[PDB]
């Protein structure tokens, strides 16, 4: 009876995965981060499968990108060549 | 089978008669002489060599009847009876075992 | 007498925890060309490609070390009601002894 | 040799084939039984009626059931059973009631040994579903001894013919349960409106209690 | 007066003392307690499972011991009364072991592809007067596509008793004597073969001893 | 004869019922053995079904206080180079040394978890 298993909440529980921006503040004036999530050649916003972002962060990234592009902070058709040197985070492989 | 036994007896007595019939009262009458003798006795004229007359022993005449696989208590003899392909599966088992012990040792 | 719950508690398979990234020694028990079939204990065996470096001391009965990425390798797919098991665990062969 | 085989349904069944066209195949359904409880039904399909008959009766004797009977004349209770789209409502009846059942049910119950049952079928009167649902219910009867063993209580009978005399029919084979059966006042059971209509007498039909022949 | 040699083991509980043949230590060291993952579980093997250890199931070895005692006693009594025990599995890993066990004993093995109608169309398939096996031991209930076995269903059809090793992904529904245990590991399969071979052997020499005693008296 | 209806009941029920009816004249070899030693559950066919609504599996999960402190151990100090054997019984891992000596500290008697962890850490270092 002393050796019977007992009920507890699961140990060995890894903490839940967190997105790269999780806990961070996305602002429409942060066009280095928004440029990171914008495609280098055609200016397309990337999806969840490319960015690896959680759903709320993907929504804030989309809204901030559209806001900055219409307010005149970001180019629409291309990524800024000044920000085409930042740490790449998006899981996309154009060259070969 | 008793069919096979009395057919073998009939074939022996018949080939004895047949050698006495042609010329060959000596006991040694071979199969090609039997074929030649029956060919002369009944001139075939049929294009099919199996439709020609034949004198063979009932082992070659009759097909291979397989023996009873179980006795008078059920209890079939081979351990691989219920596969229905006992000889093939026993052969597969034996070759596989010979491969296994060979590996553990090493037209 | 010792109860099965006590047995399970003082069993190494329970003291191991999750199999992920746990170094476990095991024996080779079957070989096919260069596919070594290793037992590491537990329910299933793993299959490992023969390492080309030092590839001749990997014979039947050899003690190897394994990382054990998984213990059963099952997964459920789109229409299935139960999952598709492969009757084989996942491990990476690191060496001898 | 004690088994009687009765046909129940013979259908001329066609399928379409590339060369011939319509291909007539006779499908038959038979029931085989001896008057002691063992019975079973089967389908035989062939191009000849005699071959279909032979196949059907041999497959039925390989697929027999067993039917429990109360006093070798009737079932233990009332059985309500829907098989697919065939609702069969059967009632145990006392001795001398006769087989007031569908004609197929009369033949099947004569092969089984049952004599005193009421049986009304509704929904689709399909012959092949009728036989199968009947056999399902008759094999899923619950007997008096099983009821006594399940509840741990005595099973008693009170007939209006004898009077207030209680007749013990089935006793538990093990221990006797001592707390009494809970008297659930105003019981929650699902009644049948045809039964209530017949009990109260608004079932006005010119077909129900007609004078028919024996069984 | 042969109903004594056909009735005394029926009234002697564990007439073949097969309870000495296995212990919970032995089953555990043969790794009988292991099962599959929780998604490989069966609704009907749920009552036999002690619990889940890190999403891997563990089979209750006490229930395993009781069911194994019952199954071993049944197969011992059948081998004593000279039935035919057919061993069925579809491992392709322990097929050689099972056929060799049958040949070490004197019973029969079907470890190959069960063609349609071995037990059911048996008279047209084998011969008009064949005796079907009086017991079937499934060492592995599932075939190689992980479905319950056609001979399980067909033995139920033919009213032949079935003793079967059931894993957590198996159907113990139509098996007369299910033994809830691991059948995926060489130690467990070896222990099952050893136990059944020893039980059948021990039943047969007990039978010859009893008939020798009856013939002397 | 016999009844090949594998679903209506069990083979014992079908055979007992047929020999009571008088159709199967000779009892099969297994019938008296079954009557002497029946199994714990009658082999009657049952259709498996899916749990659909608020129905969960009553199979519980196995956990221990030892599993808790093993979680903490594998959290802070990774799986050491001393590999698991897993074949021999009574194999004691480094984590097993950790849990048993955590346990002797616990039963000698104390209060707080962080200080438990530290004196057992220095005790392993000794
Ligand atoms: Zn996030
Ligand atoms: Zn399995």
């Amino acid at each position: 009876n002393e050796d019977l298993p007992i009920s507890m909440e699961n140990p060995y529980k890894e903490p839940l995965k967190k997105c790269i921006l999780c806990g961070k503040h996305v602002d429409y004036k942060n066009v280095q981060l928004l440029s990171q999530f914008v495609s280098p050649f055609t200016g397309c916003i990337y999806g969840r499968h490319i960015t690896g972002l959680c759903g709320k962060k993907q929504k804030e990234i989309t809204k901030a990108i559209k806001r900055a592009q219409i307010m005149g902070f970001m180019p629409v058709t291309y990524k800024d060549p000044a920000y085409l040197k930042d740490p790449k985070v998006c899981n996309i492989r154009y060259r070969e | 089978e008793d069919f096979i036994k009395k057919q073998i007896e009939e074939f022996n007595i018949g080939k004895r008669h047949l050698a006495n019939m042609m010329g060959e009262d000596p006991e040694t009458f071979t199969q090609e002489d039997i074929d030649r003798a029956i060919a002369y006795l009944f001139p075939s004229g049929l294009f099919e060599k199996r439709a020609r007359p034949v004198m063979k022993h009932p082992e070659q005449i009759f097909p291979r009847q397989r023996a009873i696989q179980w006795g008078e208590d059920g209890r079939p003899f081979h351990y691989l009876f219920y596969t229905g392909k006992q000889s093939y599966y026993s052969l597969m088992h034996d070759v596989y075992g010979m491969l296994l012990n060979l590996e553990k040792h090493q037209r | 007498v010792e109860s099965f719950a006590s047995m399970l508690r003082h069993s190494p398979l329970t003291q191991m925890g999750p199999a992920k990234d746990k170094l476990v020694i095991g024996r080779i028990f079957h070989i096919v060309e260069n596919d070594l079939y290793i037992d590491f204990g537990g329910k299933f065996h793993c299959v490992c490609r023969r390492p080309e470096v030092d590839g001749e001391k990997y014979q039947k009965g050899t003690r190897v070390r394994l990382r054990l990425l998984d213990l059963e390798l099952t997964s459920r797919f789109l229409g299935a009601t139960t999952d598709t098991t492969v009757l084989e665990a996942n491990a990476v062969l690191l060496g001898i002894q | 040799e004690d088994f009687d085989t009765r046909i129940l349904e013979v259908r001329n069944v066609f399928t379409m084939t590339a060369k011939e066209g319509r291909k007539k195949s006779i499908r038959v359904l038979v029931a085989v039984g001896n008057g002691k409880g063992a019975a079973g039904f089967s389908i035989g399909k062939a191009t000849d009626r005699m071959d279909a008959f032979r196949k059907a009766k041999n497959r039925a004797v390989h697929h027999l059931h067993y039917i429990e009977r109360y006093e070798d004349h009737t079932i233990f209770h009332d059985i309500s059973l829907r098989f697919k789209r065939t609702h069969i409502k059967m009632k145990k009846q006392p001795k001398g009631y006769g087989l007031r059942c569908h004609r197929a049910i009369i033949t099947i119950c004569r092969l089984i040994g049952i004599k005193d049952m009421y049986a009304k079928v509704s929904g689709s009167i399909n012959m092949l579903s009728l036989t199968q649902g009947l056999f399902r219910g008759l094999s899923r009867q619950e007997t008096h001894q099983q009821l006594a063993d399940k509840k741990g209580l005595h099973v008693v009978e009170i007939r209006e013919e004898c009077g207030p005399l209680p007749i013990v029919v089935a006793s538990p084979r093990g221990p006797l349960r001592k707390d009494p059966e809970p008297e659930d006042e105003v019981p929650d059971v699902k009644l049948d409106w045809e039964d209530v209509k017949t009990a109260q007498g608004m079932k006005r039909s010119v077909w129900s209690n007609l004078k028919r022949a024996a069984t | 007066f042969n109903d004594k040699i056909l009735n005394e083991p029926l009234k002697h509980s564990d007439f073949f003392n097969v309870k000495e043949l296995f212990s919970v230590r032995s089953l555990f060291d043969a790794r009988v307690h292991l099962g599959h993952k929780a998604g490989c579980r069966h609704r009907f093997m749920e009552p036999y499972i002690f619990g889940s250890r890190l999403d891997h199931d563990i089979i209750d070895l006490e229930q395993t011991a009781t069911h194994l005692q019952l199954a071993l006693n049944f197969t011992a009594h059948m081998a004593y009364r000279k039935g035919i025990i057919l061993f069925i599995s579809r491992n392709r890993q322990f097929s050689y072991l099972i056929e060799n066990m049958a040949r070490d004993c004197g019973e029969y093995a079907h470890t190959r592809y069960f063609r349609g109608g071995m037990l059911t169309n048996a008279r047209l398939l084998f011969g008009p007067t064949v005796r079907l096996p009086d017991l079937i031991i499934f060492l592995h209930t599932l075939n190689n596509i992980f479905e319950p076995h056609v001979a399980v269903r067909d033995a139920a059809k033919m009213n032949i008793p079935t003793v079967g090793i059931v894993d957590t992904n198996c159907n113990p529904c139509l098996i007369t004597y299910p033994v809830p245990g691991n059948d995926d590991s060489p130690l467990a399969v070896h222990l099952y073969c050893r136990l059944f071979q020893t039980a059948i052997t021990r039943a047969k020499e007990k039978r010859q001893q009893v008939e020798a005693l009856y013939r002397l008296q | 004869a016999g009844s090949r209806l594998e679903t209506v009941g069990s083979i014992f029920s079908r055979t007992r019922d047929l020999v009571r009816a008088g159709v199967l004249k000779e009892k099969p070899l297994w019938f008296d053995v079954y009557d002497a030693f029946p199994p714990l559950r009658e082999p009657v066919f049952q259709r498996p079904r899916v749990r659909y609504g608020k129905a969960k599996a009553p199979i519980q999960d196995i956990w221990y206080h030892e599993d808790r402190i093993r979680a903490k151990f594998y959290s802070v100090y990774g799986s050491g180079q001393r590999a698991f054997d897993l074949f021999n019984p009574n194999f004691k891992s480094t984590c097993q040394r950790f849990v048993e000596k955590y346990t002797e500290l616990q039963k000698l008697g104390e209060t707080d978890e962080e200080k438990l962890f530290v004196e057992t850490g220095k005790a392993l270092l000794a």
